[PDB]
């Protein structure tokens, strides 16, 4: 529970979880995505490098 | 004169000796088609750099100070800072422009080639067939004399203006395209493609609507989608070469590539293949096309006169002079052609040497030409860590310190992730850890099953590139025919119930926690012998074939496999909270309809007044049910408005979005080039410029 990296035992052990809100993810396609901004510590690093945006 | 010589373009006697082979592979040939392909390839790469290579998104992928687990092929390689990365992409753009315009052709090809492969080898998660093909094409075109026609370098140098080129330039490209088609075709001679499993759901696209006039969906998804692709791969390999079948081959290949462009989001690969198709035609088609125009167009289009003699070709001398002895560049060209084609043939089937990268599939994805053959669906990922000092056991967020999700399918990427976690966790008050992974995945709609052993410390595990990994679970192909029966079980359910099918090894066990919402959950055994344990009272029951148990909701339970063979079972569950919410929402909507149509003359309750008003102003806050109802109604109206949109608006929004991407890429590159050259200004100026760069075009 010490930060976003760790999770509790309950949330880790739920096999029966709703994946979306449809998976079938095939390769090839197009790797790029807009989820990169959800990384840990993005806001602080972005503020250090490009200032108070 | 011989029929074989006419069909294949060379006589048998040309192959009798090495010198005749060099002369054949360096005969004069017209340069026009090669120049057209060079221009088209350069233009498509220029359009592709700011879109798929990730220049627009590069500010949020290599950000300095951020702690990320990389996946390079060589651990020695590391990214440079962000500014030097933008400089690298700028050099890539200049190289692509130079290739397109044919200005300083060799230098431009090198400047495109070296950075492209630097970026390609840096991250294994961005690998795919159509990036490998672009890299190979850039590698080939570095050596080919493709600037001899319709090139600025011709204008600046008379010797390279409308000149002959050796035949092997065309031969290598034709061989590459043939290898792509044929290897893709043979790779699709798999049980999962000929039987209709891979790409089973693509037949519902509206592009396949006319085929449904004569065929059912089940046949349309097999004869047309699957067998058609295989037949077209092999035939388009073979038809385009011969003159008799070139027209039909071109038609079928063009239709195939257009449909692939519309169905998938592969990118510029369809257009690149379309641009590569004409090379099988005669080498002089642009010249005759230019000839068949009015004089006014001819004053602007390239030259139509016959090409001049060159120095990079072996010329047969019919003046009585002795034939020109081949020098060194001709022998080097012939050797390069032969060795390169042999290597290209061998490399897709080189998986028996690099066995460390082998998995349920073969080798890393990107250089096997096995496109849309395997589809994977992951269910659960659990990452456990044991501290090396106190002994505490904890669990990590599955996607922590990562930007892709292909590490769930490859042992080497798993090892790199484990090492990254080992180095990074000491910042979070954790001593030397032991990390365990538990990943469930199913390929082409099989039983979901473990892929790595969950009892092996990956940090201290053994891995080498050229030896088989000992902690990768085998794929059970014996359970393949069950995919028939399971599908029937998928069709016997209500609109609320859901089913998940599991297969497990002997010895191992699965611990699960059914959430409080999933009431009325049941477990049924399909094959093998398992024991289900409830830890609330420590009671374990052994289940035989065709037995069902009602599991508790909101507690922990375990399933142990206790048979000599793997055991297959199934969880069938329904979400009670969603059902109750749906019933309450339906009741509320029914009351609303009664109010609207004039029934229910009595005064409405106060909680219903916000629904009729539709706005929370000057009153108590709405209950959660009212908020959910309003949110659902607003979402449904938004979707309905989105559906009712004319085509021109969609096209305009598409163009505006693309313009936004290009503008953002250019501005960020300019900012960082200024930072590199003139230094870094104050923070306020940087913030202002970055705010300006992100502005929407409108
Ligand atoms: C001592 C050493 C002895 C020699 C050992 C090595 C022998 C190697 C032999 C194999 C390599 C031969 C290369 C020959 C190059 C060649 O002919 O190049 C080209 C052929 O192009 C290629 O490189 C073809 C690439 C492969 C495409 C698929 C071919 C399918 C063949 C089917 C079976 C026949 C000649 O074309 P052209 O412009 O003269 O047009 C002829 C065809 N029409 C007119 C119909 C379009
Ligand atoms: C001899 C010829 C032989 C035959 C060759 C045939 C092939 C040649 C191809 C040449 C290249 C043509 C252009 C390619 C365009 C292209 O690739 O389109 C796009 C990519 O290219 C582009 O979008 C380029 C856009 C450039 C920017 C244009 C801006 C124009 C602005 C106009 C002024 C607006 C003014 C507004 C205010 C008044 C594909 O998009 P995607 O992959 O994201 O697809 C999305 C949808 N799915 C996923 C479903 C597919
Ligand atoms: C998605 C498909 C194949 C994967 C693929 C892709 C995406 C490529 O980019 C390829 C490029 C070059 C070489 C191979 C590639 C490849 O394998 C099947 C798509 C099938 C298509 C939708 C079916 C319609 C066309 C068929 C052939 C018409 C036949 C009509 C019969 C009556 C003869
Ligand atoms: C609990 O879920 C089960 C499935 O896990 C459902 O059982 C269905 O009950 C109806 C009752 O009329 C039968 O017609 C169906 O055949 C049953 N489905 C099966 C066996 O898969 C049901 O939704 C839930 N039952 C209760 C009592 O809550
Ligand atoms: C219920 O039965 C299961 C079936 O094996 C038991 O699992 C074993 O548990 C013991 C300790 O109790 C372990 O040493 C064994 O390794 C377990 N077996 C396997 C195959 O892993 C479980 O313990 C039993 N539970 C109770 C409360 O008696
Ligand atoms: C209870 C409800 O109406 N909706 C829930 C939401 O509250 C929750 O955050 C989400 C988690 O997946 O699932 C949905
Ligand atoms: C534990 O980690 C927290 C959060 O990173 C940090 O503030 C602190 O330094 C650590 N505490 C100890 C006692 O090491
Ligand atoms: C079950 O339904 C509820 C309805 O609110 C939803 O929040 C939840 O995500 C669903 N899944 C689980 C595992 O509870």
């Amino acid at each position: 529970s010490k930060g976003a990296a760790f999770v509790s035992k309950q949330e880790a052990s739920e096999v029966l979880k709703r994946p979306r809100r449809p998976r079938r993810e095939v390769c090839e396609l197009n790797p790029d995505c807009d989820e990169l901004a959800d990384h840990i510590g993005f806001q602080e690093a972005y503020r250090r490098f490009y200032g108070p945006v | 004169d011989s029929r074989i010589g006419k069909l294949l373009g060379f006589e048998w006697t040309d192959l009798s000796s090495w010198r005749r082979l060099v002369t054949l592979l360096n005969r004069p040939t017209d340069p026009a088609s090669l120049a057209v392909f060079r221009f088209l390839f350069g233009f498509l790469m220029v359009l592709d750099i700011p879109q798929e290579r990730g220049l627009s998104s590069l500010d949020r992928k290599y950000l300095d100070g951020l702690d990320v687990c990389r996946f390079p092929l060589l651990d020695a390689l590391r990214p440079l800072p962000l500014d030097w990365m933008y400089l690298v992409y700028t050099i890539m753009f200049l190289g692509a422009l130079g290739m397109m315009l044919g200005l300083c052709y060799r230098i431009s090809c090198v400047l495109f080639l070296l950075p492209y492969w630097y970026v390609f080898l840096l991250d294994k998660t961005s690998w795919n067939n159509h990036s490998y093909l672009y890299g190979l094409l850039a590698f080939q075109l570095t050596f080919m004399d493709a600037n001899h026609y319709w090139s600025v370098d011709g204008l600046l140098n008379a010797h390279r203006r409308n000149a002959h080129v050796p035949l092997w330039n065309y031969a290598v490209l034709r061989g590459q395209i043939f290898i792509v088609y044929f290897i893709a075709g043979v790779k699709k001679l798999d049980a999962d493609w000929v039987e209709g499993y891979s790409m089973e759901y693509l037949s519902r696209h509206w592009l396949f609507s006319p085929f449904k006039l004569l065929l059912s969906e089940e046949l349309t998804s097999l004869l047309v989608v699957h067998w058609g692709g295989l037949l077209l791969d092999l035939s388009a390999g073979f038809l385009l070469f011969f003159d008799v079948s070139r027209s039909i081959g071109l038609f079928f290949v063009s239709y195939f590539h257009c449909m692939n462009s519309q169905l998938f989001s592969i990118g510029m690969f369809s257009y690149v293949m379309l641009a590569s198709s004409p090379l099988f035609c005669s080498p002089e088609w642009p010249r005759k096309l230019v000839s068949y125009c009015p004089r006014r167009l001819q004053q602007l289009l390239p030259l139509k006169a016959a090409p001049q003699p060159s120095v990079s070709c072996v010329y047969k001398r019919s003046r009585g002079k002795s034939g020109q002895k081949p020098g060194l560049r001709h022998q080097l060209g012939a050797a390069f052609t032969l060795l390169y084609l042999l290597e290209q043939l061998f490399l897709p089937y080189s998986h028996f040497l690099t066995q460390g990268y082998n998995n349920w599939t073969n080798g890393l994805y990107g250089y096997s030409w096995d496109m849309m053959v395997h589809s994977r669906s992951h269910q659960h990922v659990k990452i456990t860590y044991r501290d090396g000092r106190t002994g505490e056991l904890g669990y990590l967020n599955p996607g922590v310190f990562t930007q892709s999700r292909r590490w769930k399918d490859h042992a080497d990427m798993l090892k790199q992730y484990a090492t990254c976690l080992s180095r990074l966790l000491p910042k979070y008050n954790v001593t030397e850890p032991q990390i365990y992974f538990d990943i469930w995945v199913s390929i082409n709609d099989r039983f979901q099953q473990r892929i790595f052993d969950p009892r092996v410390d990956i940090v201290q595990a053994a891995w080498s590139p050229f030896q088989r990994t000992s902690w990768v679970q085998p794929l059970l192909m014996d359970l393949s025919p069950w995919r028939a029966k399971l599908q029937e079980i998928k069709s016997s359910l209500d609109n609320h119930t859901e089913v998940v099918f599991i297969a497990d090894f002997p010895g191992l066990h699965l611990e699960n926690f059914v959430s409080e919402d999933l009431g009325n959950t049941s477990i049924q055994l399909l094959q093998g012998e398992v024991t289900v344990e409830l830890v609330a009272e420590q009671k374990n029951q052994t289940l035989r074939e065709g037995e069902k148990m009602q599991l508790p909701a909101g507690e922990y339970h375990k399933v142990y496999t206790t048979s000599p063979s793997p055991s297959c079972y199934m969880y069938v569950y329904v979400n009670t909270t969603e059902l109750a919410l749906e019933q309450d929402l339906a009741y509320l909507q029914e009351l609303k309809e009664k109010v609207e149509n004039g029934s229910e003359t009595g005064p409405l309750p106060p909680e219903l007044q916000p629904l009729l008003e539709g706005e929370v102003k000057g009153g108590p806050e709405p209950t959660p049910l009212v908020q959910t109802f309003l949110r659902r109604q607003q979402r449904l109206q938004e979707i309905e408005r989105r559906r009712n949109t004319p085509f021109h608006e969609r096209f305009f929004r598409f163009l505006l979005r693309k313009l936004y991407v290009f503008r953002r890429s250019f501005l960020m590159t300019c900012i960082s080039l200024r930072n590199l050259i003139l230094g870094r200004p104050s923070l306020e100026q940087l913030a202002q410029e970055v705010t300006y760069a992100n502005l929407r075009p409108f």
